[PDB]
RNA sequence: AAGCUAAGUUGAUAAUAAAUAAAUAUUGAAUACAUAUUAAAUAUGAAGUUGUUUUAAUAAGAUAAUUAAUCUGAUAAUUUU
RNA sequence: AGAGUAGAUAUUGUAAGCUAUGUUUGCCACCUUCGACUCAACAUUUCCUCUUGGUUGUAAAAGCUAAGAAGGGUU
RNA sequence: AAUAUUUAAAAUCAAAUAUAUAUAUAUUUGUUAAUAGAUAAUAUACGGAUCUUAAUAAUAAGAAUUAUUUA
RNA sequence: AGGUAAAUAAUCUAAAGGGAAACAGCCCAGAUUAAGAUAUAAAGUUCCUAAUAAAUAAUAAGUGAAAUAAAUAUUAAAAU
């Protein structure tokens, strides 16, 4: 390994703060899109736009994939997730079972959520 | 009758500090030297001759250094000058080689026009002799060890053999054309350069030499000269500075 | 439009004076400090192609504050190029064999820029250890603050010097 | 701590009075900062001493049953405790100092091995075996005499000095394990190996 | 004398010791038991 | 013969002093005891360190003269120190 | 574990474990001269010289083991 | 206080959220630090300077390290 | 093993620019030509160097501060 991939272990506060915030915006996109198909199914019902958001009753989504990404089990909110899990990932192979999240190809955009539970 | 002028704070209303001592001063430099406790002369080296003992008539190399209008000059203190010191003449010298500013200088202390000017370092002022007071042989007494300074004889430029005691190489076995030379000077690629300091043919000798605890074997006014075992630096006719040896007594 | 004008006055070079026995800052925040107003961008009129520093005068500097066991610990290089002959000398001896000012002066030194206005720039900061030093009158005095200032101080510092 | 607050009794002959520093030396430390500026000069018949107590430290006084308590203002502290403990010590030693004095036998058991008193008692001379003159002045404080060239008796009004100075004399010839040879601060004693000579 | 990474109490005479950065121990019964943490 | 040389002659191994590494100690609490302290105070300790001695380099500073018919240098000539 | 008259840890330390160096024998192919003479410079994992701890196995002297130490020397 | 274990949000406890809604169910989150061990060859090598705070006292400093966060 | 052989994805090959001191392959981000007002990505804000103020705990080792070195020993802290 003599090329230098100067790549540290630890990241700083300043990559953390970035790291919530693109977990934050990831959750708002999925809370849109259940916005917007219950806007639309109160719509199709009959209601106009402000009385569906004003609606008590919020229609959830029927899709297997947006039913799924609103599980917090699933696909944890950035306020419910730990630690661990935002800034480190599961590697089997590294002493500890974790290894840098930032070490994760195009780990700004991939999302890893879900580790296992005793891991 | 009172200048303007204009104070700042910062200053004004400062504490008052000493600042403290640095090794880097010529006081505390001064005070860790190991100098002697007595001035010193100026003699021309004027050859060599043997000096048989008459009591148990050992043959001892004895060179001859002369004192001739060795006259101390002026002072230095730590006053004014942060070292003790006796500056000392010798001989004379026609008016038409010295430089007008230097013929002041010597009437202001009125001395002779001298060929020779230095400076013997003493430990305080008690080692400080009065200027305008000539100097004799008699000032070192018999059988006590002085240290002697002058410039070595010139060389030229020398080899490594004759500078360094390099041994050469092989005189015969099929040494080619290289027999006077060092060899090697470095390494290979690794510093890719030749380290400072290598020794390397050169220059050697108009240098200056201290050798220290030279004995004083015989003490005479009546003829001008100094009696010091062994050898001093220098060639025929060249200025010597005697003084008390600080290592041996 | 805002560049014409009498331009004398903004580009000269003030003396400022900073005292360590008053002054709270550590040895390596103070340096940061100095060196800011040595570059001079402190200044609007800046411009990183002129030397637009101002002299500054340290002086107490014996009471400089270090942190941690960096007074005993911290070690100073200085190679002189042949290989075996690196000298390590720490703050403790440095201070004693030059003084505590040359702690601040090779603080701020590499807070420089490593430009050929380096060696001007550091020229500009001196550093004395005690309180005694020549350019006492070489600051930035204003007339609404010498009434702070007695009289009979204020006299011995003008005319009493040396 | 518990050192610390045990009461001491001052009798009427020896005064212990607290005072202030004109010169309060401040001295840094890590996550924890000292300043002593208070003194504490403890006077009776044999001498007097002085110690620099911490100003954290403040004696408190009682005319009657010459009982006098030593507190600190934050006893939580680590530091301030165990400062609380040693200012206890070394006060009670003082005023035991002035007030009887301590005292310190050096024995000599080897053969030829004696002290003799040299410049009127100023120095003191060892003889525990060697071709050079061995022996080290004694202190300001330090009173030495020689009942007898086997032993020696060396009192002071300061118990660390007159135990320093005893400890350095020792330093000349410590006991041997195999024959009981040297100098022996006091009724201290070594376990002498088997002889089992070779 | 001991220079060892372990240094353990034998004799229930030895006492620990913090001193120079270092973990020390000395017996006063047998000094055998006499260890540095080095 | 002079000169150069060592196979020859002379000398030097640079003290005193300061803080120290391993190690040996006093008082002493935190922690009733013990603890040389990775607490406050007090001492020892190496051919090592700082120094010292010696050579080379710059010249802070000092003495003196400052329009010259014997002020300061250089070119030029006879040379070896 | 076991030797060490006794006692694993004065000295010695099976086989297994965790490491450090890149001074030997290897492996990959990114990259196509051993010895002698002369001069050596640097490191310490210290052979001698200096200080020190342990050594029922330090009585003395010689020794064994270990710590600080690269100033000088090492046919 | 002494002694012997582990350093754990699995179980338990606390808190938050979604449903039936004063309660219950379900989901999510929360369980030690420092030092020694510590290692070679041109030159100290976090990129360098340098970074740990202090009342009397400044218009004013007090991590520029680690962990979880805010604007 | 910067080894060898295949499988999936990205980049370099053929890719300017920002960041990782320097850097073909890593994080961003793809150069029509201008300008330079505004948002910005990765990454940063004591000075070199464009940009900062805070909250709650721990560290006293300069540990660490952009390449985490292990078994074990010591000290101390929580729970049973
Ligand atoms: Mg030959
Ligand atoms: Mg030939
Ligand atoms: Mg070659
Ligand atoms: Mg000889
Ligand atoms: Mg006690
Ligand atoms: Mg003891
Ligand atoms: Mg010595
Ligand atoms: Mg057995
Ligand atoms: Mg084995
Ligand atoms: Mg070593
Ligand atoms: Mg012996
Ligand atoms: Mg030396
Ligand atoms: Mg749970
Ligand atoms: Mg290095
Ligand atoms: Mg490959
Ligand atoms: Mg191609
Ligand atoms: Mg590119
Ligand atoms: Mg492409
Ligand atoms: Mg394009
Ligand atoms: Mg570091
Ligand atoms: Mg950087």
């Amino acid at each position: 390994g003599g090329l230098l991939w100067k790549i540290p272990w630890r990241m700083s506060t300043h990559q953390k703060t970035r790291q919530r915030e693109r977990l934050r915006n990831v959750d708002q996109v999925i809370k849109q899109l259940t916005l917007g198909l219950h806007v639309q199914r109160c719509q199709d019902k009959g209601l106009t736009y402000q009385e569906a958001m004003e609606s008590k009753k919020k229609y959830k989504p029927r899709s297997k994939s947006l039913r799924l990404l609103n599980k917090p089990s699933v696909f944890p909110k950035e306020n419910q997730m730990s630690s661990k899990d935002k800034y480190w990932t599961f590697d089997k192979k590294a002493v500890g079972y974790r290894k840098g999240i930032h070490k994760v190809p195009k780990w700004t955009k991939i999302s890893i959520r879900k580790a296992p539970k005793f891991f | 009758s009172t200048r303007p002028f204009l104070v700042a704070p910062s200053i004004a209303n400062s504490i008052t500090t000493e600042a403290p001592a640095i090794n880097h001063s010529p006081e505390l430099a001064n005070a860790r030297k190991w100098l002697p406790k007595r001035c010193g002369l100026i003699t021309r080296k004027k050859g060599m001759m043997p000096y048989f003992d008459k009591s148990t008539g050992e043959r001892s190399a004895a060179t001859i250094l002369e004192v001739n209008n060795v006259e101390v000059i002026m002072h230095r203190t730590s006053e004014v000058n942060g070292y003790f010191a006796c500056q000392v003449g010798y001989g004379s010298r026609h008016l038409s080689k010295v430089s007008r500013q230097m013929l002041g200088h010597f009437a202001s202390k009125v001395v002779n026009p001298k060929e020779h000017v230095a400076e013997f370092r003493v430990k305080d002022e008690k080692g400080l002799i009065p200027p305008g007071t000539l100097l004799k042989p008699s000032f070192f007494k018999e059988g006590q060890y002085v240290d002697v300074r002058s410039v070595s004889k010139g060389k030229g430029f020398t080899g490594v053999m004759k500078r360094y005691g390099f041994k050469g190489l092989r005189a015969s076995h099929g040494t080619s054309i290289m027999h006077r030379h060092g060899g090697s000077y470095g390494q290979n690629q690794d510093p890719g350069r030749v380290l400072p300091g290598r020794k390397m043919p050169g220059h050697m000798g108009n240098e200056h030499v201290t050798i220290q605890n030279v004995k004083v074997l015989k003490v005479d006014d009546e003829n001008n000269v100094i009696w010091v075992k062994g050898s001093v630096a220098g060639p025929k006719n060249s200025f010597v500075k005697i003084q008390d040896a600080i290592k041996k007594t | 439009s805002q560049k014409i004008g009498h331009s004398g006055l903004a580009f000269a070079r003030l003396w400022h004076h900073v005292d360590v026995a008053r002054d709270k800052r550590t040895l390596g925040r103070l340096a940061s400090a100095i060196a800011i107003t040595l570059i001079g961008r402190h200044k609007p009129v800046y411009h990183p192609s002129q030397d637009c520093g101002d002299y500054v005068v340290v002086t107490n500097c014996q009471k400089i504050r270090v942190t941690g066991k960096k007074f005993e610990q911290k070690t100073y290089w200085s190679h002189s190029g042949r290989p075996g002959q690196l000298k390590l000398q720490t703050m403790n001896k440095v201070v004693a064999d030059k003084g505590f000012g040359e702690i601040l002066k090779k603080a701020v030194s590499g807070m420089l820029p490593k430009n050929k206005l380096r060696k001007q720039r550091l020229d500009r900061l001196k550093v004395f250890d005690g309180s005694e030093n020549p350019y006492k009158q070489n600051i930035t005095a204003f007339a609404h603050e010498q009434s702070s200032i007695p009289e009979p101080l204020k006299e011995s510092i003008f005319n009493q010097l040396k | 701590s518990q050192v610390g607050s045990l009461p001491l009794y001052i009798s009427p002959e020896v005064q212990v009075s607290i005072n202030a520093l004109s010169m309060p030396r401040i001295i840094r430390k890590g996550r924890t900062s000292m300043n002593i500026s208070q003194n504490i000069t403890v006077k009776g018949p044999k001498g007097e001493l002085s110690v620099e107590v911490p100003d954290f430290l403040h004696l408190d006084k009682d005319e009657k049953h010459g009982k006098i308590n030593v507190t600190v203002q934050n006893s939580e502290d680590k530091h301030q405790r165990s400062m609380w403990g040693t200012v206890r010590s070394l006060i009670n030693n003082h005023i035991i100092g002035v007030t009887e004095g301590h005292l310190a036998v050096l024995r000599f058991v080897g053969t030829g091995y004696r002290a003799q008193l040299e410049n009127d008692g100023k120095f003191v001379n060892v003889k525990v075996g060697a071709s050079i003159k061995q022996g080290l002045d004694v202190p300001e404080g330090i009173v030495v005499k020689t009942p007898a060239p086997t032993s020696l008796i060396i009192e002071g009004c300061n118990k660390q000095q007159v135990l320093l100075f005893a400890a350095k004399l020792r330093k000349f010839h410590p006991p041997e394990p195999y024959k009981g040879k040297g100098i022996y601060v006091n009724d201290e004693t070594i376990k002498l190996k088997d002889k089992k000579i070779k | 004398f001991k220079v060892r990474t372990s240094v353990k109490k034998f004799c229930s005479d030895c006492y620990l010791v913090r001193r120079k950065g270092r973990v020390y121990i000395y017996c006063k019964s047998n000094k055998k038991h006499k260890q540095r943490q080095g």
